[PDB]
C-alpha cells in the first residue's frame, strides 16, 4: 500500500483567495489531499486543485486566513480523500468532515472507501419492487415510494420541510405483512435546525437506525461538497455490502448547488448558465443515480431529496435538473401551511412515478391503487366547488357539491393532517382514506371498480 | 518590517520585499500610513488593498508589517462612543483634528489614554492564584448602568505574581501580571481580538426565552427569542433600544446616507429609558458604528465584522446584547466592489459566489451561550438584520440568501404601508421558526396562549381567500359563517395588529395585556361560531346582522382595548378590566337566546 | 351534559398522560443513547493502548543494534 | 345537577393522573441500573476476545513496521 514516508513541503510559491500553489513538488496526485500547518500552530486540511510539472495548487479547506510563504508547512499524504465505513456507524452523528459531534469516539474502520464511488452497472440494476413505509398519509397513501425510487421534495424557505424530513426519519420502515436503515444527510443547516436534528433521533428512540452527517451553514463550502457523499459511501457499504435497506435523505439539495457554485467559482472556472456550473447535471446524477436495488444482493437504496425554490420557481437549474434526473415530487404547499395543516402537502400536483409497482396485494394491499386514484378524483372536484362556492353562495349548491364540500373538510383534516408524532402505518392510511370514501354513496364513486367495492364500502 | 510599493493601480498596491507576509494582515502603506490588507502574496510581493483613497502614493513608499490582522481594542470606554466601520472614533478626530473631515492615514486610539477608569479586582484572586482564558480579574464602573467585567484573553493562562491595588487607572498600564511555565507577560486593561475570528465560548445553549420586543404584532404571532436571528425588509430598532430586555445595544449602519446617519446621531443623545425610577440616557448602554456612503469600501465591509465582534465582546460579561445590523444589503454592496477589485468571478448578478458563506459566517455568531471563564456566566446576542430589496422581491441574492439563514423574517410590503397602519406588516409572507422552541415558555408562564395564536393566524389567513371574491362578486350570497370571520377578522386589522408609535398607549405593549387582549377576542369569535351553527336549523336562524346592531356597545369595549395606557393604568388594573370584560360577553349573547 | 363536564377534564388529563409516558421514553432513549457511546469508548480506549504496547514493544529494537542497523 | 361535575368529577381521573406519578417511580430504578449491567457485560466480550488475538496482531504490526524495503517512484 502506501508504506513510503509522506513530504512536507514549505516551499509556498504564492496565496491567492482560497489557494494556496506549491512549487518543486515530486510526483503530485490530482484530488490528493494535503495538511497544512500555519505558523502559529493551527492544522488546516486542503485537496490538490491543480497540478502542473513541478506544481501544486492547493484549496485550503478553512481558508487561508494566516498562511505566508515563508513558515507554512505543507504535508502531502499520496492517497485521494477516502472514508472509514463500519456497521457500527449507525447511531453516530459525524459533521461534514466525518468527525463525530457526539461526544464519541472515532469509527474502527471495516474498509477504507473511495468517496467519490464507480456507478452501477445498467445491466445489474433491478426495478423497484416493494413499499418503503414512510409513517406520513399524504406520500403513503397517495404519492408512495418505492425500493430504490429517488423523489425529491420540493418545498420553499419558511415552510416546514425540515420537519417532515425530521418525521420521515423518525418513522420509515418496511411494509410488515432487521435490514433497515437511514442515513441523513443534512447540508447547509444552520444551528438550531442542527440541534433540532441532534436532538429529535436522539431522544426519540430511533438513533440507532439513523447515521445523522450534519453540515451547518458557517462550516466551509467545499465541506457541503463532500458531505453527500460521505453519506452515499456509508449507503453503498451499508446496503450491497450488509444487505440493509437504506433510506438516504438529502436535506436542501439545493444549497449543495449554492456552495458548489461557490467552490467552482473559488477554483478560477467561467460560470454557465444562471451563474451555476456546466457541469451541474452531472454533478447532482453522482449523487441521485448512486440509488436503486441491485442484482444478486438483498438490498437497496432510496433516496429522498429535499429543495428549496426560491421564489417559488419551477424553471430554476436546481428543481430544473433535479425533475429531469428523479422520479416524481412531493410539493410541500404553502396555502396549506397558512391555514395551519401539518403536514402541509400538496396532493395535486405531487406524483411518484414509480407508485404503480410499490402498491398492491402482496406488496401493501389489493386497494392500495383504486383508493388512490379515487381520493384523487374527489379532491380535484371538491377544489373546484371549493372556489365555486364562494362564487353563487351556498344557497346555490346541491345535495351533489355538497358531498364534495363536506368530504373535503375531512380530507384535509383527518388524511392530510397528521400531526408530528403519529406514525400512521399504511394499513392505517387505507382505513382512513375508506371512511373518508363513505360520504359517497356506490353510485358516486367512478375510479373504483365494482369487485373491490363489493369487499371494502360495506363495514 | 519594511517593504517598499512596487506599483500602485487604483486602490490596490503592489508590494515588494514582503517573504513573511501573512494574508490579511494589516500594512501602512506609504509616507501617509494608510492602512491596507495583504490580499495576495505571489513569492516574495504583496498584493496589497488599500483601506483608504490611494491618490499620491508613489513607488518606493514604505509599507510598514504589523503582525496581526484587522482587530478591534476592547476594553473599558466602548460604551457610548460613536466608532467607523474599523473602529476610529468619530466624536474625537472631531476634537484633535478641529476640523468637519476624516483626514487620510490618521492614528486615532480607539479607546482613550486619557480617562481614567476605577478599576476593581474580582477579590477571588490573589498573587498565587490559577486564571485561565476568559476569568474575570477586574470589574470597571464604567457609567452607572453597565459594570464592565475585565476578562483575560482566550489562549492565556497562568499564576498571578501581579495584580494591581484598587484605584484608578488608565487603559495603558500594566495591571495583570500572570506567568506561564517560564515567561512573564503584561496584560493591560485593553484587549485586541481579530474582527473575523469568532470569540470562543464552552456551550451554546439553546435560544429560549423570548426577546421582548414593544410591539403587540411580531410578539403573539411572529416571536423573536434572545439569542435569535431576524430580518426586517425604525420604529422597530428604536422600540428595542428603550424597553426591551437587552443590556447593551449595537448599532452598526454600514452604508446608510448621510443626511440618515447625521439624524442617528442627533436623536440617540436625547433619548431616555427608565431603570429604576430615574431616568437615564441610553448612550449609557449603547454603541454604534456609524458608517456612510462616502467612506471607504473597505470600511463598509467590515463595519459588519466590529459590530458583531463588538457585540460578543459585551455577551461575555453575562449581557443579553442586540445588535442591530442596519442595511445588510448595503453591506453586500461592499462585497461586490471588493469581488470586482480581485477580478473574482461573479455568480449571481454581479455578487460573488460566497455571498452566503460570508452571511453565515455573520448571522451564526449570535445565540445564547455558556461564557467561557470561571463564574459560570451566561450572555446572549441577538441579531437584526435589514435587508434592502430593489424594490420588495426575494429575486436578488441578498434577500433570498438571508432567508436561508435567519430563523425569524417579520415581512413588510410596500403596498400595505398607505394604509397608516404602521407598522407595514404584511403577515403572509413573515414567519417565526421559533415556535417550537417556546412552546415550554409559553405553556408553563402563559398556558393558554398557543391555540389562540393557532386560531388568530388561521382568521387572518380564512380572510385572505375569501377577499379575492369579497371584490369581485361582493357580499351579495355569502354564506353567515364567513361574515363572523370577515368582521371579527376586521377587529383583529384594526384593534389588535394596528400601531402608532408616538402615542402614549402604544409605545410599549406589554405581553401579559397582549394575551389579555387575544383572550377576549378568539372567545367572541368561537361564540359567534357556535351560535351560527346551533342556530342554523332549529328556529328563528339568525345571521351576523342582527348581533351587531343588538351587541353595538359590546364590540365598544372589545374595541377600546388598545386605547387603555398600559403606563398610567396599574398592573393588576388592567386585567380585570379583560376579565370583567368577558362576563360582558358571556351574558351578552345570553340576551339573545 | 353530565357526560360533557367529564371529558372536558378527562381531555385535560388524558393530554398530561401522554406527556409523561413521552417524558418516560425520553429517559429511556437518552441512557441507550449513551450505551452505545460508553462501549463504543471502551473499544476505542483497547485500541489506543494497543499502540502503546506497539509503542513500547518497537523501542525494545532501538536497544537492539544488529537488528537496529 | 350536572353543573356539579367541576369539583368532583377530577378527582376520578386523577385516579389516571396519580397512576402514572408512581409509575414514574417504579421503572427509574431499573431503568439505569440493568442497562448499566449490558454496558459492563459488552466490555466483558471485548476484552475475552482482546487478549487471544493481541500477540497475533502484535507480530503482524511490528513485523511491517520493520520492513526495510526501498522502493522508489517512477522515474
Amino acid at each position: 500500500y502506501l508504506s513510503q514516508p509522506r513530504l512536507t513541503y514549505k516551499t509556498v510559491s504564492g496565496v491567492n483567495g482560497p489557494l494556496v500553489i506549491l512549487d518543486h513538488v515530486k510526483f503530485p496526485r490530482y484530488a490528493e489531499i494535503v495538511h497544512l500547518t500555519l505558523p502559529d500552530g493551527t492544522k488546516r486540511s486542503g485537496q490538490v486543485l491543480e497540478v502542473s510539472g513541478s506544481k501544486a495548487v492547493v484549496q485550503v479547506f478553512e481558508g487561508t486566513s494566516g498562511i505566508d510563504a515563508k513558515k507554512t508547512s505543507c504535508e502531502f499524504t499520496g492517497d485521494i480523500l477516502r472514508t472509514p465505513v463500519s456497521e457500527d456507524m449507525l447511531g453516530r452523528v459525524f459533521n461534514g468532515s466525518g468527525k463525530p459531534i457526539d461526544r464519541g469516539p472515532v469509527v474502527l474502520a471495516e474498509d477504507f472507501l473511495d468517496i467519490m464511488g464507480q456507478p452501477i452497472n445498467p445491466q445489474c440494476r433491478i426495478y423497484p419492487e416493494e413499499m418503503i413505509q414512510t409513517g406520513i398519509s399524504a406520500i403513503d397513501g397517495m404519492n408512495s415510494i418505492a425500493r430504490g425510487q429517488k423523489i425529491p421534495i420540493f418545498s420553499a424557505a419558511g415552510l416546514p420541510h425540515n420537519e417532515i424530513a425530521a418525521q420521515i426519519c423518525r418513522q420509515a420502515g418496511l411494509v410488515k405483512k432487521e435490514n433497515f436503515a437511514i442515513v441523513f444527510a443534512a447540508m447547509g443547516v444552520n444551528m438550531e435546525t442542527a440541534r433540532f436534528f441532534k436532538s429529535d433521533f436522539e431522544e426519540n428512540g430511533s438513533m440507532d437506525n439513523v447515521c445523522l452527517f450534519l453540515n451547518l451553514a458557517n462550516d466551509p463550502t467545499i465541506e457541503r461538497i463532500i458531505t453527500p457523499r460521505l453519506a452515499l459511501t456509508t449507503a453503498e457499504f451499508l446496503a450491497y455490502q450488509c444487505e440493509k435497506h437504506v433510506l438516504v435523505i438529502l436535506t436542501d439539495m439545493s444549497s449543495y448547488a449554492e456552495a458548489l457554485r461557490e467552490v467552482s467559482a473559488a477554483r478560477e472556472e467561467v460560470p454557465g448558465r444562471r451563474g451555476f456550473p456546466g457541469y451541474m447535471y452531472t454533478d447532482l446524477a453522482t449523487i441521485y443515480e448512486r440509488a436503486g436495488r441491485v442484482e444478486g444482493r438483498n438490498g437497496s437504496i432510496t433516496q429522498i431529496p429535499i429543495l428549496t425554490m426560491p421564489n417559488d420557481d419551477i424553471t430554476h437549474p436546481i428543481p430544473d435538473l433535479t425533475g429531469y434526473i428523479t422520479e416524481g415530487q412531493i410539493y410541500v404547499d404553502r396555502q396549506l401551511h397558512n391555514r395551519q395543516i401539518y403536514p402541509p402537502i400538496n396532493v395535486l400536483p405531487s406524483l411518484s412515478r414509480l407508485m404503480k409497482s410499490a402498491i398492491g396485494e402482496g406488496m401493501t394491499r389489493k386497494d392500495h391503487a383504486d383508493v388512490s386514484n379515487q381520493l384523487y378524483a374527489c379532491y380535484a372536484i371538491g377544489k373546484d366547488v371549493q372556489a365555486m362556492k364562494a362564487v353563487v353562495g351556498e344557497e346555490a349548491l346541491t345535495s351533489d357539491d355538497l358531498l364534495y364540500l363536506e368530504f373535503l373538510q375531512k380530507f384535509e383534516r383527518n388524511f392530510i393532517a397528521q400531526g408530528p408524532y403519529e406514525n400512521r402505518t399504511v394499513y392505517e392510511t387505507l382505513d382512513i382514506g375508506w371512511q373518508l370514501l363513505r360520504i359517497f354513496p356506490k353510485e358516486m364513486l367512478k375510479r373504483i371498480p365494482q369487485s373491490t367495492l363489493s369487499e371494502f364500502y360495506p363495514r | 518590517t519594511f517593504g517598499y510599493v512596487h506599483g500602485v493601480s487604483g486602490p490596490v498596491v503592489t508590494a515588494c520585499d514582503m517573504a513573511g507576509a501573512a494574508m490579511y494582515e494589516l500594512v501602512r502603506v506609504g509616507h501617509s500610513e494608510l492602512v491596507g490588507e495583504i490580499i495576495r502574496l505571489e513569492g516574495d510581493m504583496a498584493t496589497i488593498q488599500v483601506y483608504e483613497e490611494t491618490s499620491g502614493v508613489s513607488v518606493g513608499d514604505p509599507v510598514l508589517r504589523t503582525g496581526k490582522p484587522l482587530s478591534v481594542e476592547l476594553g473599558p470606554g466602548i460604551m457610548g462612543a460613536i466608532f467607523d466601520g474599523i473602529q476610529r472614533p468619530l466624536s474625537d478626530i472631531s476634537s484633535q483634528t478641529q476640523s468637519i473631515y476624516i483626514p487620510r492615514g490618521v492614528n486615532v486610539s480607539a479607546l482613550s489614554r486619557d480617562v481614567k477608569w476605577d478599576f476593581t479586582p474580582c477579590k477571588n484572586l490573589r498573587v498565587g492564584s490559577h486564571i485561565t482564558g476568559g476569568d474575570i480579574y477586574g470589574i470597571v464602573n464604567e457609567n452607572s448602568l453597565i459594570k464592565h467585567k475585565i476578562m483575560l484573553p482566550p489562549r492565556n493562562r497562568g499564576t498571578v505574581t501581579y495584580i494591581a491595588p484598587p484605584g484608578n487607572y488608565d487603559t495603558s498600564d500594566v495591571v495583570l501580571e500572570l506567568e506561564f511555565e517560564g515567561i512573564k507577560e503584561k496584560f493591560s486593561m485593553v484587549q485586541v481580538w481579530p474582527v473575523r475570528q469568532v470569540r470562543p465560548v464552552t456551550e451554546k445553549l439553546p435560544a429560549n426565552h423570548p426577546l421582548l420586543t414593544g410591539q403587540r404584532v411580531l410578539d403573539a404571532l411572529f416571536p423573536c427569542v434572545q439569542g435569535g436571528t431576524t430580518a426586517i425588509p425604525t420604529v422597530i430598532s428604536q422600540s428595542l433600544s428603550k424597553y426591551s430586555n437587552s443590556d447593551v445595544i449595537i448599532y452598526v449602519g454600514c452604508g446608510e446616507r448621510g443626511n440618515e446617519m447625521s439624524e442617528v446621531l442627533r436623536d440617540f443623545p436625547e433619548l431616555t429609558m427608565e431603570v429604576d425610577g430615574k431616568v437615564e440616557s441610553i448612550m449609557k448602554r449603547t454603541a454604534l458604528v456609524a458608517n456612510t456612503s462616502n467612506m471607504p469600501v473597505a470600511a463598509r465591509e467590515a463595519s459588519i465584522y466590529t459590530g458583531i465582534t463588538l457585540s460578543e465582546y459585551f455577551r461575555d460579561m453575562g449581557y443579553h446584547v442586540s445588535m442591530m445590523a442596519d442595511s445588510t444589503s448595503r453591506w453586500a454592496e461592499a462585497l461586490r466592489e471588493i469581488s470586482g477589485r480581485l477580478a473574482e468571478m461573479p455568480a449571481d448578478s454581479g455578487y460573488p459566489a460566497y455571498l452566503g458563506a460570508r452571511l453565515a459566517s455573520f448571522y451564526e455568531r449570535a445565540g445564547r451561550v455558556k461564557c467561557l471563564g470561571n463564574p459560570e456566566r451566561e450572555g446572549s446576542v441577538s441579531i437584526v438584520g435589514a435587508v434592502s430589496p430593489p424594490g420588495g422581491d426575494f429575486s436578488d441574492p441578498v434577500t433570498s440568501a438571508t432567508l436561508g439563514i435567519v430563523q425569524v423574517f417579520w415581512g413588510l410590503d410596500k403596498k400595505l404601508a398607505q394604509r397608516k397602519h404602521f407598522p407595514s406588516v404584511n403577515w403572509l409572507i413573515s414567519y417565526s421558526k421559533y415556535m417550537r422552541a417556546l412552546d415550554e415558555y409559553y405553556d408553563k408562564h402563559f398556558t393558554e396562549f398557543v391555540p389562540l395564536r393557532t386560531k388568530a393566524k388561521e382568521i387572518l389567513q380564512e380572510e385572505e381567500d375569501l377577499a379575492e371574491i369579497v371584490q369581485l362578486v361582493g357580499k351579495a350570497s355569502l354564506a353567515e359563517t364567513d361574515k363572523i370571520t370577515l368582521e371579527v377578522a376586521k377587529l383583529i386589522k384594526d384593534d389588535f395588529l394596528q400601531q402608532n408609535g408616538y402615542t402614549p398607549y402604544d409605545r410599549f405593549c406589554p405581553f401579559y395585556k397582549t394575551v389579555g387582549m387575544l383572550s377576549n377576542m378568539i372567545a367572541f369569535y368561537d361564540m359567534a361560531r357556535r351560535a351560527v351553527e346551533t342556530t342554523a336549523q332549529s328556529d328563528n336562524k339568525i345571521t351576523w346582522s342582527i348581533i351587531r346592531e343588538h351587541m353595538g356597545e359590546i364590540l365598544y369595549k372589545l374595541s377600546s382595548m388598545k386605547f387603555k395606557d398600559p403606563v398610567k393604568d396599574g398592573e393588576a388594573k388592567i386585567k380585570a378590566d379583560y376579565a370583567q370584560l368577558l362576563e360582558d360577553m358571556q351574558n351578552a349573547f345570553r340576551s339573545l337566546e | 351534559l353530565v357526560q360533557t363536564q367529564r371529558l372536558k377534564i378527562m381531555e385535560y388529563y388524558e393530554k398530561k398522560e401522554k406527556q409523561i409516558e413521552q417524558q418516560k421514553k425520553i429517559q429511556m432513549s437518552n441512557l441507550m443513547n449513551q450505551a452505545r457511546l460508553k462501549v463504543l469508548r471502551a473499544r476505542d480506549d483497547l485500541i489506543t493502548d494497543l499502540l502503546n504496547e506497539a509503542k513500547q514493544r518497537l523501542s525494545k529494537v532501538v536497544k537492539d543494534t544488529t537488528r537496529y542497523q | 345537577e350536572a353543573q356539579m361535575e367541576v369539583d368532583q368529577y377530577r378527582r376520578e381521573r386523577e385516579q389516571e393522573f396519580q397512576s402514572k406519578q408512581q409509575a414514574a417511580m417504579g421503572s427509574q430504578g431499573n431503568l439505569s441500573a440493568e442497562v448499566e449491567q449490558a454496558t459492563r457485560r459488552q466490555v466483558q466480550g471485548m476484552q475475552s476476545s482482546q487478549q487471544r488475538n493481541r500477540e497475533r496482531v502484535l507480530a503482524q504490526l511490528l513485523g511491517m513496521v520493520c520492513d526495510v524495503r526501498p522502493q522508489v517512484h517512477p522515474n
